[PDB]
């Protein structure tokens, strides 16, 4: 139920050091024998780009600042060029999360 | 003597016309007007979708 992409054959990896954590003074944890960093690669943060490329939307449409980076020497084309990239990131994003499905319409079974 | 002398004026008077006058009033007409127009105005959208 912590769901892995459904196309996931083999996920974990694993790194094991003798040294534990330490501590600083002014510092906030405690003193432990024992300590885990994770790295998560996930498809759900590509929900928060798009708050992010919504955001982005929203002011451009109204050329919201725009003034302050034409005059440095860079393009509104140069906006756009860029937008164009974070919808190719959005629909690979998506993709990435696909059941390993490539089909085109449903099918049903027999029910009444 | 007469007290009235000779050495005066006696300038004999003059047929005058008639008197007109001093001022006409004639009637006025109002000027035109049309609408005063609105200064600060509605605008459309700068950057389209």
């Amino acid at each position: 139920s912590i769901q892995f992409v459904d196309w996931c054959p083999t996920g974990f990896k694993v790194g094991i050091n003798y040294q534990p954590p330490t501590v600083v003074p002014g510092g906030d944890l405690a003193k432990v024998q024992r300590a885990v960093c994770m790295l998560s690669n996930t498809t759900a943060i590509a929900e928060a780009w798009a708050r992010l490329d919504h955001k982005f939307d929203l002011m451009y449409a109204k050329r919201a600042f725009v003034h302050w980076y034409v005059g440095e020497g860079m393009e509104e084309g140069e906006f756009s060029e860029a937008r164009e990239d974070m919808a190719a990131l959005e629909k690979d994003y998506e993709e990435v999360g696909v059941d390993s499905v490539e089909g085109e319409g449903e099918e049903e079974g027999e029910e009444y | 003597s007469p007290g009235t002398p000779g050495s005066r004026s006696r300038t004999p008077s003059l047929p005058t016309p008639p008197t007109r006058e001093p001022k006409k009033v004639a009637v006025v007409r109002t000027p035109p007007k049309s609408p005063s127009s609105a200064k600060s105005r509605l605008q459309t959208a700068p950057v389209p979708m």
